[PDB]
């Protein structure tokens, strides 16, 4: 169903794109994949630790 | 002049003490501390740089030592105020005098995941890619050629 | 700069007296005020009487014989 | 809003507490970042001394964490809204969705 | 201000004479990684220099074989000379002989002294010798390149023609051996931290690691100047002229932060352009039909306090329509 | 020739909307393609002149805390959406513009009281949904041209500066680029071969002009290079 799904837009299907440092400005070998990841902030941050 | 002028000024934060304050802490050790101290290695001697921010950065390896992860884990941190107790960090406690375990000869200074995998990365060799079966000169002319 | 102290400790019998000689010898040198025997870089007197203990010419007997010294003179000008 | 979603969070956002849940449906009259004004419909309205809706939306106030709750409006003049549709967002929604 | 910071060298150690680490701070909080970046793939591949890139020994013809009087392979052979470091002057191609044969090795120090070209290490070992009867002989072709080149690509563009047979080497163009940058932090008594670069290299000897470092600088500062600014400012010249005319003027009158009651009855005396209220004095406001007080106040408040005046002798309006 | 090559020269300015923009960099001889992307493409992200709003002044609000009869967002969001408003000013570095409006309709930067150095890219940005009709907004919007990005916390310098309530502040976040890519292929001499030409696409605000921000960052960049052009010995 992701295939498909990925299929349906012009994303590649095995979902690994090759990506480019933003330093030194090359290609990097063995394309990384990436996508969007639904993440939160705990709450334990750091102004009322330290 | 007094005291309370150096409070003053160190509450004002301009910036003429802040070179005072990397000339203090230029060869004066901290003491790193973790939660829980099992056993020695819990408690460390560090050479401190000034970062921006408000987390405390440590050396990745070192971690290994306290069996400490960055999930959240909160480390303590004191002084020794005393030319003794500085002398003696910098002497006993400090990390690079401590690289074998108390229990068993084996390093602690094993390296971690990330510096293992890279190595192995850089390391595995496959059977046909770019320049192979060529002939090299030294480690210099190969990581030239490499970049 | 310092990093490791092995080049010390090897020299020495141990530790805790490497570590007293080295403290009494900053302790002279701080509020005594005197003049380090080896070239400072621009460090504190932790990492100077270090150094002047890694090379050898300051140890405990080293040390033994400067104080005793320093008596012998400062009771000489009391005459 | 979250994109992979599980479904329940139409329902967690609306089963809470936290979001404006419409009463009575009708016709949003007069829309306000502090409160909202619901003209009930003929069909559901009271046949007797009748009248609109006040949804009084709560402002940054303090929580029992510290943590700041506040409510929004997510509806505009004109819209029609159905008995038990939600009305304004609250703290970490979405259009009636959980957007933690 | 649009004004970044330059860095200031404190540190330029050139210990061996031939492996330099330069430092530089500070930078901007992202210039060091570029510039590193820059200055580096510029050094290893867009440098220009000279070295050997074709050997022809006179007893051998072929890249595999067991040459006889001497202890080390051909490709030891190749490998040795591949490293020779020479300087040739303007001629961007010149051939040189090692006719030599003798007890010890033989080095670079016995190659032939000519006006065109010079080693920069004459001990550098070259091929080890059989004390006794090992008669040897080659020559080397040096070009000037830009930088590194394969051995396939050499070994095809030989497969191109090759007439007679041309042993090829890894010529190396590039003058330095290797190179490194690294980025740290600095301290700034107000900025928080900025890149303090620290880039390490080390030359094939026959110029200086500094030299390296100018000729790479000039070379990008040929590239960037079609683009930086055409000059140094591109603009030391000012103008600044003075209309007859008021543009706050040009603007309708309600553009002057006053309320809707104050423009209605304003717009009731067809008073639309601010050029035409000007030439209004107060003799019409408390004339005008419903113009109290606070009204009267405002159109004397938020429309003066602009620094123009409610009542005025001006004569061109309005320019031009 | 195999010394003293040729430099680039720029020849294309093809812009295929109002804001995505598009450059060919040529000719390159060899290496200088991926070198100089790299070097433009982080220059142009780190840091290039930007004129967004630094400070806002509303008299009906007094802290972005809290409403506003009036309004349907709440002053957080006027905020962000003014922060995400662009604008450039060509005479003076700092400016005040004020936008006053009434009457119930989405207000959007059209409807601000404009002047001759400042421009509007784009009024189609809404900024606010009065949805009422007896209320009228009424603002000032401090905007100041500086390079880089600066939070609203650290760019204060002492309290009595915000000591009035109406004045709120906000990160001063001005870079016209919001993404640079680029990519080499093989340039069309006229005779010659393996010549590199750089197409960089650049996706912006609209503020900046392409040709412009181009020269600037080359600018920066050689003046940045000019450091150790004539190194030595000093301190
Ligand atoms: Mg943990």
């Amino acid at each position: 169903e992701i295939k498909e799904l990925l299929k349906l837009g012009d994303l590649p299907t095995s979902g690994q794109i090759r990506l480019y440092d933003g330093r030194t400005g090359e290609q990097f070998e063995r394309p990384v994949t990436v996508g969007y990841m639904y993440m939160l902030k705990l709450n334990h941050l750091v102004d009322d630790k330290m | 002049t007094t005291i309370k002028a150096a409070k003053k000024m160190v509450e004002r934060e301009e910036a003429v003490v802040w070179d005072i304050l990397d000339e203090v802490i230029r060869e004066h050790p901290v003491l790193l501390n973790r939660a829980p101290t099992l056993h020695r290695l819990g408690i460390q001697a560090f050479e401190p740089v000034l970062i921006e921010g408000k987390a405390i950065q440590l050396h990745p390896l070192v971690c290994a030592a306290y069996n400490a992860d960055f999930d959240g884990d909160q480390m303590a941190v004191h002084v020794p105020l005393t030319l003794e107790a500085q002398l003696e960090a910098r002497a006993l406690m400090m990390s690079t005098n401590n690289i074998l375990s108390p229990a068993n000869g084996e390093p602690i200074i094993v390296p971690s995941q990330d510096v293992v995998l890279g190595l192995y990365y850089m390391t595995r060799d496959c059977v046909n890619a770019k320049g192979e079966g060529m002939v090299l000169t030294g480690p210099k002319e190969a990581e030239r050629l490499y970049r | 700069a310092r990093v490791t102290v092995q080049d010390a400790v090897e020299k020495i019998g141990n530790r805790f007296d490497l570590v007293l000689v080295a403290a009494r010898r900053a302790r002279q040198m701080q509020v005594g005020g005197k003049d380090p025997l080896v070239p400072e870089e621009n460090d504190k007197t932790t990492v100077i009487a270090l150094r002047e203990i890694e090379e050898g010419l300051i140890n405990n007997q080293i040390l033994d014989v400067r104080e005793r010294q320093e008596q012998q003179e400062q009771e000489a000008a009391e005459l | 809003k979250p994109l992979v979603g599980t479904g329940m969070e139409r329902a967690v956002a609306v089963d809470s507490g936290v979001t404006a849940v419409a009463k009575r449906g009708g016709v949003v009259q007069y829309v306000d970042a502090s409160r909202i004004v619901i003209k009930v419909n003929e069909d559901e309205m009271y046949p007797g001394e009748a009248g609109i809706d006040i949804y009084n939306l709560t402002k940054y106030t303090r929580s029992n964490q510290n943590t700041c709750i506040n409510q929004m409006p997510c509806v505009s003049l004109g819209e029609p809204v159905e008995r038990g549709d939600v009305l304004a967002d609250g703290p970490s929604t979405d259009l009636g969705e959980l957007a933690l | 201000v649009t004004e970044f910071l330059k860095p200031r060298l404190v540190d330029i150690e050139q210990v061996s004479s031939t492996h330099a680490k330069v430092t530089l701070e500070p930078l901007e909080r992202g210039f060091g990684h570029t510039l590193g970046n820059a200055l580096r793939r510029i050094l290893l591949s867009s440098m220009p220099g000279c070295a050997v890139t074709e050997v022809e020994i006179d007893g051998v013809l072929h890249e595999y074989s067991t040459k006889e009087g001497v202890q080390e392979d051909i490709l030891e052979i190749l490998l040795n000379l591949k490293g020779l470091a020479v300087r040739v002057q303007g001629k961007d191609e010149v051939i040189l002989t090692l006719n030599k044969s003798g007890i010890g090795p033989v080095t670079a120090a016995d190659i032939t002294h000519d006006g065109d070209v010079e080693i920069v290490k004459p001990q550098h070992v070259i091929c080890h010798l059989t004390d006794e009867n090992a008669s040897i002989s080659m020559r080397i072709k040096v070009q000037r390149g830009r930088g590194y080149v394969p051995a396939s690509t050499r070994i095809h563009s030989e497969e191109d023609e090759r007439p007679i047979g041309r042993l090829l080497v890894d010529a190396c163009y590039s003058p330095v051996e290797r190179i490194a940058y690294n980025v740290e932090a600095a301290r700034v008594e107000q900025r928080t931290d900025l890149d303090k670069l620290v880039i390490e290299m080390e030359t094939n000897g026959t110029i200086d690691p500094e030299e390296a470092i100018r000729r790479a600088a000039t070379i990008l500062a040929e590239q960037l100047e079609a683009f930086v600014d055409l000059r140094d400012v591109r603009q030391p010249e000012v103008k600044e002229e003075k209309p007859e005319f008021d543009p706050i003027l040009l603007r309708p009158v309600d553009d002057l932060e006053l309320t809707v009651r104050s423009a209605n009855c304003l717009k009731a005396e067809a008073i639309h352009y601010i050029g035409d209220l000007v030439q209004r004095t107060e003799v019409e406001l408390l004339k005008t039909p419903n113009l109290g007080k606070k009204s009267l106040t405002e159109i004397k408040d938020v429309l003066a306090s602009r620094g123009l005046s409610l009542g005025m002798r001006l004569e061109n309006w309005p320019p031009a329509s």
